């Protein structure tokens, strides 16, 4: 009942959007829903590839797809062939020619999404979240992050009630608009319901 | 097969071709070596030969 | 090319096996960087087995000394070729000649000590033109052996690797054809050195969801060492039969199935095209149908109106050849699928062999060894800028500054005659470039090329350009504009007066020596120095193989 | 009271090279300004050469494309020799599309609103079939000197060529006696440059004098 | 006379994006009738942030759509032929008004 | 007369002695010896025979 | 692109009297010779005086 | 590695490449890095020089200073074939070796290779500086003849310099010192060999 | 340096 989205309110001064184009009022919904399925199917196609963010830049009558991953080779797949298989079907989904492009992050222990789905892969496994979420914290503290808070929630550990636990290490100034924060969410479906994970990673200034 | 494979495989005259130049091929194939079985070595030969 | 050769280059090039010599002459039909198709002339041609030849060239592959044995096509399209003639140049060949090193502008002068004993001093104009930039290929092998606690794993499911560590492998461990790698990345991932790693309650919990007992016993991925860059050009995967092919081995199997399928289908299509061209050539006479020939499908060109002659006999023989090609294509595609699909007999206790071909491009640097063709060796000692080079009163900098003092002791006086005759050759080439850059008609080019080809005593050549017909002379001058090649046989060579008379045909000085200015001071060197062209070779005693 | 050099005559005798002329000059300054401006013009002038090429169906630069009689490496050398002018940008991306039997000249590049090819007869490669087409993207940028590939690519489809950002080829000065001025013992400096078309000659001599007078700013007032 | 109407979201990009077509038109026509301000629509929205009751908690969202004009004066072929290809501006929807 | 690849770039040739026997096929030792070795010819003449 | 390594006289080690030794750094991979040659040729003659 | 000339050096110092210098001096660089406080454990320092960051080259120019190395031609016949130099770092991959010293090693530059050895301990650095330094070997031990005799280019430069011709620019003019002799040679008013009365002290 | 800079003020 508090704490509005970190990636929500920085979008005019710090972090850019994840879809940068302009379309008028007649085709604004047509552009938006097509973006929703190219984010759905691609994350479905590249679930294990450790993809963090996807940038969708449409210069009209075209779409530039950008994939930010920690596993570059698996995204390329088959020396382009995998991408050409996507090229036939990404253009089939959005109904427009697709110029697929690939980016990469060097440190997955500093990218919020890559930290979050790691605990998702852990907790779907029967690992001890207490030292699985401690693992992700001590990872980022020595990889260059100035501070990181990791939160897990749900009925973790097979308990009846929903025991919630959060843990931080270092600066995490959520209120400061000058403070860049990498934040993303992931959820884990065990047989004990859904366990959601949220992690904040603070880096610095403008 | 053991005899002919040992001769073509490791003899003192069945040697590895230096492939790096057309000249080096065509002048390694034209070579009159005095060494090998039925000859001498670098220690035996004197000045006459 | 060598500007100053002996005419013995064509025997060494053609009589070796690096060039693609034409077997039967004719007309070229399709040139490509991969293949070359010759259509055989009719006065050289068998009656049966209709026949148009296909030369599959040998592209970038490893030699024994880690060089790059390439073949480049040197013929145009629609071009006639004769029996016994080069089609594709090989490594260190050019138009069927033998070009080992390259020919560069040399000057003999002491230049500030940087060529003291035998050293060589080279301008940056040489390395900017990418003209000694040799291409090397290294083969790196990785075997999947069979030991205790079980066999090995080639898959990329590996811990510790922090994603950036590899950032090059796909879902199945092997690197990419097209990936530029540094010194010390991972090409093939192989979890194998397994001693012992401590297990905590949380690591023990892997048994529940994942299923693995302990993740083997230890954790470490076979990562490779440094010293060399490169670009992975070719990956081979061999599998001992019985072992499960992973997804990339099936990708290479589908790839080679597709390549061999396309290649044998193009063999059938190209030879069928030659066969149908033979049928069209036969049916020009004797019951010709000018309009009725292309109304019906092309596979039935036999039941047309024609009696029992040599032509219906020849169409029956071509039908025999065609049905032979059909059943032969069936059985050979089945045998080629068998050869691709089968395993290979291998070492005792090995699962699969991965071979990766790195392709380094080594340029030139202070420390390589260059040498001419007379024994003038030398470690190149300083790669100067362009401005510091001694230039002459035209403007052109010299490329390489040798040392004069190696000549009277080490008595190789032939390199100075080779230098003067190379300058004569380039003087004729500069005059052709001047007479062609000004867009002059073919008469003046014919005049000057004829004067440059007579020029001597009783000689053997005796050419005349009056039977070249105004189009070959322009293309011959297109090939002579970078210099005019000169043969000088071994003990019956060009004397001094002939070199002087050829240096007089160009407007060069008679003694061979131009006065040269300095690059640093900008003031003239006293006592004018010897410049010319020497044909210098890069040797493969490089410096980033000894250090 | 030294006489000062002023540019007098710019004889554009051919399209590539010209002969600028300085007048007048006291004795000794001919060789000084000649060697100085020669060494600045050969050393560091802003050129407009090429950096990256991405042929469409080509993974690495050692491959071969179906339907072109040169390798991809030879296409990279022929694009390395491309003589191109840019006007209002740092870097720029040119696009090439060509289909059909015959050469792919340098005039087949879809030119932007400021890029200008200075030699449109330059051959790149030869297409050699009826349906076999190349389609590449070329990256052309400003620079200074010689920046090779080993010093400075993220996907596997880019191809890095070396970058010879240098517009001039051959700078030759020839000092000679002056007679226009009644006063004798004066000199004329006649500089025949050799440009590849990407640099105006008066702009070249102006940038060279600006660079040299910037170098003497360390110990002048 | 020949108007060029610009449309974008990123106002920190459009001033350089119009500058990218200023330099493309400066070297060709040498007369361009300025980068006119052209007021921006502020499409205002409000959304019930809750998935249920308590219609007191809302969030307000807006999209400033910025406009510009270039207005090439002369009908010289130089300008149109050059600018026919170079208009750049990705994510920046461009349009002519003539 | 000249072959068509000898009308591409005809090399200038000094030299005075008119030749009478051209250079033979330079790989004739290897090929002729091994053709002498393996060739269906009895009378105890071929290598294996 | 017109930005070079602007140099300076880091020291003037004037050895004894009527004798100095002025060192300048940093210059480009080729500008030490052109400034040394320009200053050397101008000081030699151009520089005026009385004798 | 392969040797090359580098004539700017003095006989006491030789050129030594940066890649060989960072490999031969790994423990000294480790000790220097651990002294400053940039890193903590030894592993961190080995990752730093495995990555070759921007700060280890200043560390390398700190350890190379005043630390001689033993250069050695591969067929060492007499004691002048192991001599100790001070390194000067080289962009390159070839040992730059001062030319006069070549006549001691019987080293031309036609593809020759030399080995470098590092005196580790402190007594060995002092033995390299005080017994085996290249300035200390200027006479051959077989006799009294100097072994740092100028070999081939330099005697041609001297023999062309100190000679004479019966007429040149500035024949028989008189000069107030050797300084204006070089000033007359450089300005272009006399020739390098032109007989002249000078006043020498 | 003043002489050489005054000999270039008609270019820059
Ligand atoms: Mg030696």
């Amino acid at each position: 009942g508090q704490k509005v989205h970190p990636n929500g309110i920085r979008l005019g001064i710090v972090k850019p959007w994840n879809s940068t184009w302009f379309a008028n009022t007649k085709e604004f919904a047509d552009n938006l829903d097509s973006d929703f399925k190219v984010r759905q199917y691609l994350t479905k196609e590249l679930a294990k590839a450790s993809v963090s963010r996807i940038v969708i830049e449409r210069p009209a009558k075209s779409i530039r797809v950008t994939i930010h991953t920690a596993r570059p080779g698996i995204v390329i797949g088959k020396k382009g062939e995998d991408v050409e298989k996507l090229r036939k079907v990404v253009a089939d989904i959005a109904g427009v020619p697709a110029q697929i492009n690939i980016a990469e992050v060097r440190k997955p222990e500093l990218d919020a999404k890559l930290v979050a789905d790691s605990i998702t892969s852990q907790l779907e496994r029967r690992v001890m979240f207490r030292r699985a979420m401690k693992r992700a914290v001590q990872n980022a503290m020595r990889l260059g992050a100035k501070g990181i808070k990791v939160e897990v929630s749900g009925r973790l550990g097979g308990a009846e009630i929903a025991r919630t636990e959060w843990y931080r290490e270092g600066r995490v100034p959520l209120h400061t608009l000058r403070a860049d924060i990498d934040y993303n969410t992931s959820e884990a479906h065990t047989t004990y319901g859904v366990i959601g994970v949220k992690v904040w990673i603070f880096k610095g200034e403008i | 097969s053991a005899a002919v494979k040992e001769f073509f495989g490791s003899s003192q005259l069945s040697q590895f071709m230096d492939q790096n130049n057309p000249l080096s091929e065509i002048t390694h194939k034209r070579r009159i070596s005095a060494l090998g079985p039925g000859g001498l070595t670098r220690e035996r030969a004197g000045f006459e030969v | 090319k060598p500007l100053v050769g002996t005419g013995m280059e064509r025997a060494v090039a053609v009589d070796s096996g690096v060039t693609a010599v034409a077997k039967r002459g004719g007309v070229v039909q399709y040139v490509d960087a991969s293949r070359i198709v010759i259509k055989v002339n009719e006065d050289e041609m068998y009656p049966g087995e209709a026949g148009i030849d296909i030369y599959n060239l040998t592209k970038y592959t490893r030699s024994n000394q880690n060089t790059c044995i390439n073949q480049m096509p040197c013929v145009s399209l629609g071009e006639p070729v004769e029996r016994g003639d080069v089609l594709a140049d090989g490594p260190s060949t050019d138009l069927g000649e033998l070009a080992l090193g390259q020919n560069m502008r040399v000057a003999f002068m002491p230049w500030n000590g940087y060529n003291f004993e035998d050293s060589i001093l080279v301008s940056e104009r040489v390395v900017q033109e990418d003209r000694f930039t040799t291409i090397h290929i290294q083969e790196l092998a990785c075997v999947s052996r069979d030991t205790k606690l079980g066999p090995e794993e080639i898959t990329a499911d590996i811990p510790n690797v922090g994603e950036a560590a590899l950032s090059k492998l796909d879902e199945s461990g092997i690197v990419y054809i097209g990936a530029e790698v540094t010194g010390g990345d991972i090409l093939v991932g192989k979890v194998t050195p397994k001693g012992e790693t401590q297990l905590t309650p949380e690591e023990k919990l892997l048994r529940a969801i994942f299923g693995e007992k302990a993740s083997d016993v230890k954790d470490s991925s076979l990562r490779v060492p440094n010293g060399v860059s490169g670009t992975v050009i070719d990956v081979q995967v061999f599998t001992r039969d019985g072992v499960e092919k992973d997804k990339r081995a099936l990708e290479i199997e589908e790839m080679q199935l597709k390549q061999a399928k396309k290649d044998l289908s193009e063999e059938l299509q190209i030879l069928e095209a030659g066969l149908f061209s033979r049928i069209r050539a036969v049916l020009v006479a004797g019951g010709v149908e000018a309009e009725k020939l292309d109304k019906l499908p092309r596979d039935r060109w036999l039941e047309l109106g024609l009696t029992d002659e040599e032509k219906q006999n020849q169409l029956e023989q071509l039908a025999e050849q065609y049905d032979e090609l059909k059943h032969e294509f069936e059985k050979k595609l089945e045998a080629k699928r068998r050869k691709i699909t089968q395993g290979d007999d291998l070492a005792p206790g090995v699962l699969k062999i991965v071979k990766v071909y790195l392709a380094v491009k080594r340029r030139i640097q202070p420390g390589d060894k260059m040498a001419g063709r007379h024994g003038n060796k030398g470690v190149i000692s300083k790669i100067n800028p362009i401005e510091d080079m001694p230039y002459d009163e035209n403007g052109t900098p010299v490329d390489i500054v040798l040392n004069p003092l190696g000549v009277p002791s080490r008595m190789n006086i032939g390199q100075i005659l080779e230098t003067h005759l190379g300058m004569a050759a380039k003087g004729i080439g500069d005059k052709i470039n001047a007479m062609l850059k000004q867009q002059q008609e073919v008469a003046k080019l014919r005049e000057f090329i004829q004067r440059a080809y007579d020029l001597g005593a009783d000689v053997r050549q005796k050419v005349d350009l009056s039977t070249f017909s105004d189009e070959e002379v322009m293309r011959l001058a297109e090939n002579l504009r970078k210099g005019m090649p000169i043969a000088t046989p071994v003990f019956d060579g060009a004397k001094e007066a002939e070199i002087k008379e050829l240096l007089k045909l160009g407007d060069l000085p008679t003694s061979g020596q131009i006065r040269l200015y300095d690059g640093r001071t900008g003031e003239q060197f006293e006592r004018p120095v010897t410049v010319g062209y020497m044909y210098m070779l890069k040797l493969n005693h490089l410096v980033d193989d000894k250090m | 009271e030294f006489l000062k050099p002023r540019l007098v005559d710019i004889e554009q005798v051919s399209s590539t090279h010209a002969k600028v002329t300085l007048e007048p000059l006291e004795r000794g300054f001919g060789h000084t300004l000649g060697n100085a401006l020669r060494r600045i013009l050969l050393s560091s002038m802003p050129g407009c050469a090429v950096t990256e090429v991405e042929i469409d169906g080509v993974l690495h630069e050692y491959s071969t494309k179906e339907g072109v009689q040169e390798d991809i490496l030879e296409i990279l050398l022929n694009l390395k020799g491309l003589a191109v002018r840019v006007q209002g940008k740092d870097e720029v991306i040119l696009t090439l599309n060509k289909s059909g039997i015959g050469p792919v000249t340098a005039a087949d590049i879809t030119h932007d609103g400021d890029v200008e090819i200075v030699k449109p007869q330059h051959v790149i490669c030869h297409l050699t079939d009826e349906n076999a087409s190349i389609s590449m993207r070329i990256k052309v940028q400003r620079g200074r000197g010689y920046v090779p590939a080993s010093t400075r690519e993220r996907p596997i489809g880019r191809l890095l060529v070396d970058a010879c950002y240098s517009p001039v080829e051959r700078i030759a000065y020839n000092v000679e006696a002056a007679r226009v001025e009644q006063r004798t013992d004066l000199d004329k400096l006649v500089i025949e440059m050799e440009t590849n078309g990407t640099i105006d000659p008066e702009e070249a001599i102006r940038r060279a004098a600006t660079i040299l007078a910037e170098q003497l700013e360390a110990f002048v007032d | 006379r020949i108007r060029i109407r610009l449309k974008a979201f990123d106002h920190r990009l459009i001033d350089q994006a119009t500058a990218e077509i200023v330099e493309t038109a400066k070297r060709t026509g040498a007369q361009v009738r300025g980068p006119i301000p052209l007021p921006t629509r502020k499409e205002r929205f409000t959304v019930l942030i809750s998935p249920h009751v308590n219609k007191d908690a809302r969030d307000q969202y807006e999209i400033r759509t910025h406009l510009r004009l270039v207005d090439i004066v002369e009908p010289t072929e130089k300008t149109v032929d050059a600018l026919m290809r170079l208009d750049l501006a990705a994510g920046v929807d461009v349009q002519i008004s003539l | 007369v000249y072959s068509y690849t000898e009308k591409k770039r005809i090399r200038k040739d000094f030299g005075k002695r008119p030749q009478v026997l051209d250079v033979p096929y330079l790989l004739s030792i290897q090929l002729d010896s091994f053709q002498k070795f393996i060739e269906q010819d009895p009378e105890g003449q071929y290598g294996l025979e | 692109v017109t930005e070079f390594l602007k140099p300076r006289l880091v020291d003037i080690e004037q050895v004894s009297s009527t004798h100095a030794k002025v060192t300048l750094e940093p210059l480009e991979r080729g500008f030490g010779h052109t400034l040394g040659n320009a200053l050397r040729r101008i000081l030699l003659s151009s520089m005026p005086g009385c004798a | 590695s392969v040797i090359t000339v580098g004539p700017y050096l003095r006989l006491h110092q030789c050129g030594l490449p940066k890649k060989m210098a960072l490999e031969l001096f790994k423990p000294f660089i480790y000790g220097k890095l651990e002294l400053r406080g940039l890193a903590t454990t030894i592993k961190a320092a080995k990752k730093m020089v495995e990555r070759e960051e921007a700060v280890v080259w200043d560390i390398l120019d700190e350890v190379i200073r005043e630390h001689p190395v033993l250069l050695n031609r591969a067929p060492t016949l007499h004691r002048l074939g192991i001599q100790a130099f001070e390194p000067v770092l080289i962009e390159g991959k070839a040992i730059q070796l001062h030319p006069l010293v070549c006549a001691a090693y019987n080293a031309d530059f036609d593809g020759d290779q030399m080995a470098v050895h590092v005196p580790l301990t402190l007594e060995a650095q002092l033995e390299a500086r005080a017994l085996m330094m290249s300035t200390n070997n200027i006479l051959s031990p077989a006799n009294g003849e100097p072994i740092i005799v100028p070999s081939q280019d330099v005697v041609l430069g001297l023999y062309y310099m100190t000679r004479d011709c019966v007429n040149a620019k500035g024949e028989g003019m008189v000069l107030t010192g050797p300084k204006e002799a070089e000033r007359l040679y450089r300005s272009g008013l006399a020739s390098l060999h032109a007989r002249v009365k000078v006043r020498i002290t």
